[PDB]
């Protein structure tokens, strides 16, 4: 009867941390893909830059 | 801009040593064509000395 209430607030508790962790996951897993784009389009100047050097040569 | 400055400074180099190698030829055309007058003198002062009156 009364440890229903205790249950249901820990649950909920136990519920609402991992939605934030698995949304602190999600920020951590985009900022990493933001590092990995960051690094190809780097590589994407890299490239046209070597082209153009090549035609400068 | 590294290597392009690379490209740009040794197209000066090369391209300034090649104007250099210009000047010094011509020079060297015009040194050889006055030896070439000084062997011809000597030549002809062979040719003189031939003459027996005019060597006399």
């Amino acid at each position: 009867s009364q440890s229903q209430g205790i249950q249901q607030l820990l649950q909920a508790e136990k519920r609402a941390a991992e939605k934030v962790a698995d949304a602190r996951k999600r920020k951590a897993r985009r900022l990493k893909q933001a590092k990995e784009e960051a690094q190809m389009e780097v590589e994407q100047y890299r490239r046209e830059r070597e082209q153009e050097f090549q035609s400068k040569q | 801009e590294k290597k392009e400055k690379q490209i740009e400074q040794q197209k000066k180099i090369q391209m300034s040593n090649l104007m250099n190698q210009a000047r010094l030829k011509v020079l060297r055309a015009r040194d050889d064509l006055i030896t070439d007058l000084l062997n011809e003198a000597k030549q002809r002062l062979s040719k003189v000395v031939k003459d027996t009156t005019r060597y006399q």
